[PDB]
């Protein structure tokens, strides 16, 4: 509406995009270290073994 | 017939221009003229 509060929630939903897309970049770098153990043990049988 | 022309005027407008762009959307109030009522009430306690 270009009036004092349309300009706002213009930056709400700003933010929100900002934040989720914050968190789906850094799920990968999450995801790397997920993608270790369940390869690292396809290998690694136990050491009593 | 007094006369055939009178005087009228143009529109006043009412803008959230300041503090009621704060006090719409931090709290929900936003009572009018708020820039001069709240110089009005600033100035009455300090004598």
């Amino acid at each position: 509406d270009g009036t004092g509060i349309s300009l706002h929630r213009q930056l709400r939903a700003i933010q929100q995009l900002a934040r989720n897309v914050q968190a789906v970049l850094g799920a990968f770098e999450r995801g790397t270290a997920d993608q270790m153990l369940h390869v690292l043990l396809e290998k690694a049988p136990p050491l009593a073994l | 017939e007094d006369t055939e022309a009178d005087v009228p005027v143009t529109y006043g407008e009412m803008v959230l221009n300041g503090a009621n762009l704060v006090t719409a959307l931090v709290m929900g109030k936003a009572v009018r003229s708020l820039d001069d009522v709240g110089r009005h009430l600033l100035d009455m306690q300090e004598e």
